[PDB]
């Protein structure tokens, strides 16, 4: 096993031992077990999942980084939730304003790529919602 | 006269209570913001360490963020309340952007403003200074994502060149009693301070070059955001010693009014008294 | 010690208080004072009752603040204790109404008022019916759709 | 609106520990000066009106090291005559031992003392006087005039170098 | 200065709801838990310590979910626990009735109930307590003193489940 | 009833303030209390009367907000309030003067002022040009020359 | 008049706090509110004059930390403060004391503590020699040594 901690600028969200991190990388999936090579690597607004036999808690990161060193895995996101502290009806509002403003909007106008990501954060945080 | 004493003693009492309250929320709102800035140093440190990394490893290091140009405009952020009831918090940092923009422009079209904070824009707005963005509404121990829009459309404005330079006006932390205006430097960064970290061997995926491309902007954010959470402390504590003094006048002012509302009160029954057996005088 | 002793002959009273007519407000009738051995759900009907009850509840949490906000100012209070302030003054001013025998001294047409559409008209203010009405539309009104009728002309 | 002036007492100086409790904002003598031994006139000219402004500008005294060096100064000095003008029941002085003492506070020779050893210093700064240089203090007694001011600075100078602080 | 006590009315608390508007924390009963059935002196040990801290706590009300969690729950009993003392005019209550009704507020029992169900609470609880828990009743105007609170708190909670907000 | 009844017999008054002469201002004179059948424009001139007004109505706003200022301080206000508080607080300051037969007790020499300059003095504080003078410059002084020499020495 | 008349009489003032009661220490006589003429180092020693200071300036402070301790916690004080908080909630015990009249309630023998060890046991606290004993030992016992002799048995 190995310790991970995500953390927002704020808070710590998710501490402990853990089997694997399965997390997207901007490059593509990454299961890092213990004994990883040392590495840093963007991560793309989706779940972080964290399996400890049995169980498994998914996380819903957002702008966040992936720090593995030899002993601990570090991830530091702008944003994360654990499923039961999301909540579902402000997550709807998120999409559905979003959704609606991307419809319309030209694919290089001034703010397409903020609404792209605000739309993904909160389809994120759905998903893991129901993870729950 | 009792009418009146009677009524300005309930209203003295009734807002000594909230005064007094409102220094005790204050001081709470005042640990929660230094306890949420215990977790950005840390994170902004690890943020620093990665950038001191891959700086350590590419034999010619530079980057826009981190190299300095001739002034053609300036960038402020001035980071000011949104409530207030926090004494000369907001005058102090105001005056100071006020004297520090006299001493440096000689007109408007050489800075340009990001007001955090209403107390500030509505300073701002109102004697016609160039604000260029804002935001209002901040929370009370606010989450990084509050100050990101305004983080990130400054340091755009960096990263073409709309402005050479982009620099911080805030109240200082000290004590909750102390709180100093103060100017900060943001961008450009100098690398004497963002690659004094700890050295350590990363691979980088998909390479170096394109994590410290997302690195640097977000570190420059945890600046702002560091700036945020210093300022809130320092409203909090200003706030604290505001209504603590408000507490301590209104306890001065109900001594001279209770002294004034038993005079009066001994005085009523005292003059009555002397009219009701002046009259009975008058039959026997 | 008059007055004080005339209470007890009374079975309904109207407390008249120079406040209100310094303010405007006539009939200058103190809406807390002011009362009746009838205003029960016995005899005016349970809605009656209940939207009287619900004026004097909202009148005098408004009389509370008063002091709180003269000294640290509106924008401190909680969003429940704003918009009672902002309901408070309207019903203070929907309890005004130009009398008959007053042309005179208002400038106005008097109206007689009936109990049906008194409750009906307060009820709606409390309920927030009319929250985005301005305060001097139920100012020197007869019924409430007069204050609606008011407040196009401003 | 009858006497001459006031002397008035207040309870929160009091209970403070500031015995005799003289409020210095209200109290006044109607003589004045005239009612005063010249040295005694001279090292008091300004005295009420100083505390006066000390008891103000104590209100403002939180900020130890962030406030300008003016007013901390104001306050220091401040401190240190409330410690002189202290004073214990049934322990009168005479004049010209009162002239020495206040003499020495308000020309700054304890302003290196901490205030909790400023009522020891005087109290062994008067027994080296009475001891060791009794010729100052008659001086006072005779003429009522100070002594040479230089010959004053030295000797409680001399004092000093055998005074253990804490 | 003659009588053993005194109940002092205020018009602000009559007119703000509280009624009978009995000012509890200025008024006074000299000869005190003497005068009170055991049941009742035990419930009201707790009512008046609630009180106490609500009266105290009062000035925090406006900050609602800025406080923290132990002066919040402190301000949600306090409410609920005026509410209960709120009364009709013309309907007394017998003793029994009103040991179990403070009982209910002051051990928690209307802390997940909003503040303005707890009068329907009552009056509906009661009327439950009557029709079927009658040997509970019973014991109070019997013995003077409390059933068993396992089985008292088990039929407080059989109640609830049929109790719609 | 005894200096109430005096009142009836006088051209002008004096009304000395123990609330001033607390804060030092001698003569301890308020200056919205004291009267002079004679301040009007016939007698004194048109500037004078005009001064004297402006002096009052900036006194006048200060002593409404003194239960304000009392509590929360100067911070809470509004730009115009202000400004206002700063400019009565000078002028309170310069309504203060060093006499003649205090010498005895000030320790400082008394000061004659004649009207000219006292219409001047106060005009020009109302009119802005001495807003950037410290508050003690214009205490115990005589003319308004000696305030901007005073200010000078701090 | 009829308290103040009173007042003049007065040498001392034992001042019961229902607060102090509903904590459990009685007697529940206000150790800042009560006063005595006699509390001087005339009268009493030198020694017990500084005690009984001491006493109260620690208890004061405890009382001004209240709100403080209540919302920022313990590791916002400093470490003198910490002491001192500790110190004070020993003494606010200590001045706990068994009554022989409450022997019947109770169950516990009274006790009668002569100056000389009231003096002696208060000293002792705030000079540090039992900062080790748990809180619960200086509740409701006599003599300093009956602290100690109580700690044993917890
Ligand atoms: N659905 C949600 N449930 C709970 N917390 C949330 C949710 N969305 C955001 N947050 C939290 O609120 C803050 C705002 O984050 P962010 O700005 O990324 O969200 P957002 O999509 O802009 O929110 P929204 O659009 O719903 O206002 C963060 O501290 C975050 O963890
Ligand atoms: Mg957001």
């Amino acid at each position: 096993t190995v310790q991970v901690d995500i953390v927002t600028p704020e808070r710590k969200v998710f501490q402990g031992e853990a089997d694997i991190v399965i997390a997207r990388g901007v490059e593509g999936e990454l299961g890092v077990m213990a004994g990883h090579i040392p590495l840093v690597t963007p991560l793309k607004t989706a779940p972080v999942r964290i399996k400890q036999g049995d169980k498994e808690t998914l996380i819903a990161v957002s702008g966040g980084f992936l720090e593995v060193r030899p002993d601990k895995v570090n991830i530091l996101a702008d944003t994360a939730e654990l499923p039961e502290e999301i909540d579902v009806e402000r997550a709807k509002k998120a999409k559905a304003r979003h959704e609606t403003i991307l419809k319309r909007l030209d694919k290089t106008d001034k703010d397409y790529l903020r609404h792209k990501r605000a739309l993904e954060r909160a389809e994120v945080r759905l998903q893991v919602a129901n993870s729950k | 006269g009792m009418r009146e004493i009677k009524r300005r003693i309930r209203s003295v009492k009734n807002t000594r209570q909230i005064t007094k309250a409102m220094k005790m929320v204050a001081a709470a709102k005042l640990r929660r913001a230094q306890e949420t800035a215990e977790n950005a140093r840390p994170y902004a440190d690890k943020i620093k360490e990665v950038i001191s990394s891959i700086a350590a490893g590419t034999k010619d290091f530079s980057h826009p963020m981190l190299e300095a140009r001739p002034v053609k405009k300036t960038g402020y952020m001035v980071i000011t309340s949104d409530r207030g009831l926090a004494g000369p918090y907001n005058a102090n940092i105001l005056r100071l952007v006020s004297k520090t923009i006299e001493e440096r422009h000689q007109s408007k079209d050489e800075y340009v403003i990001f007001a955090v904070g209403r107390k500030g824009r509505d300073f701002f707005k109102k004697r016609g200074y160039p604000v260029v963005e804002e935001v209002t509404g901040i929370s009370d121990t606010p989450s990084l994502t509050e100050i990101q829009d305004i983080a990130q459309s400054a340091i755009g404005m960096f990263a073409d060149e709309t402005f050479d330079k982009l620099t911080i006006f805030y109240n200082e932390f000290v004590s909750p009693i102390v709180q100093r205006p103060v100017e900060k430097q943001l961008l450009p960064l100098t690398s004497e301070e963002v690659l004094d970290g700890p050295v350590s061997a990363y691979e980088y995926e998909p390479d170096s070059e394109s994590v410290l491309e997302v690195l640097l902007p977000k570190y420059a954010e945890t600046l702002i955001y560091s700036a945020l959470l210093d300022a809130k402390a320092s409203e909090f504590g200003a706030r604290m010693t505001a209504m603590g003094n408000a507490t301590d006048n209104a306890t001065e002012m109900l001594e001279t009014l209770t002294l004034q509302f038993n005079r009066a009160r001994q005085a009523a029954i005292t003059q009555e008294i002397a009219e009701i057996v002046a009259g009975a005088n008058a039959l026997r | 010690p008059a007055p004080a002793t005339t209470f007890a002959h009374l079975d309904a009273t109207t407390n008249l208080e120079r406040k209100l007519a310094e303010m405007g407000i006539y009939p200058a009738v103190d809406p807390l004072a002011s009362t009746s051995r009838i205003l029960s759900p016995a005899v005016v009907g349970e809605e009656h009752y209940r939207v009287a009850r619900g004026v004097q509840q909202v009148l005098q949490r408004y009389n509370d603040l008063q002091d709180i906000i003269a000294i640290l100012g509106m924008d401190e209070l909680s969003d429940e204790d704003k918009l009672i302030v902002a309901r408070a003054r309207k019903i203070q001013r929907f309890l005004s109404q130009p009398f008959h025998v007053a042309e005179q001294f208002t400038g106005m047409p008097g109206k007689y008022v009936p109990v049906k559409e008194t409750v009906r008209g307060f009820k709606e203010i409390l309920e927030g019916k009319h929250d985005n009405l301005p305060e001097e539309a139920f100012y020197m009104v007869g019924t409430i759709d007069e204050a609606v009728e008011k407040a196009k002309k401003l | 609106s009858i006497t001459d002036g006031q002397i008035f007492l207040e309870s929160d100086l009091f209970y403070s520990g500031v015995r005799p409790a003289v409020n210095v904002g209200i109290s006044v003598s109607r003589v004045g000066g005239a009612a005063q031994i010249k040295a005694m006139k001279k090292v008091a000219g300004t005295l009420r009106l100083d505390l006066a402004q000390y008891r103000e500008l104590q209100a403002f005294a939180q900020f130890g090291s962030d406030l300008d060096k003016a007013t901390q100064a104001k306050l220091n000095r401040g401190e240190r005559t409330v410690e002189i003008l202290k004073q214990d029941e049934h322990k009168p002085m005479p004049v010209e031992e009162q002239v020495i003492s206040i003499y020495a506070v308000t020309n700054g020779f304890m302003d290196d003392i901490p205030v909790e050893d400023v009522r020891r210093f005087e109290e062994e700064l008067l027994s080296f006087m009475r001891a060791n240089k009794d010729s100052l203090l008659d001086h006072i007694r005779q003429t009522g005039e100070l002594p040479d001011t230089k010959e004053l600075d030295a000797a409680i100078e001399e004092f000093k170098k055998g005074f253990t602080p804490s």
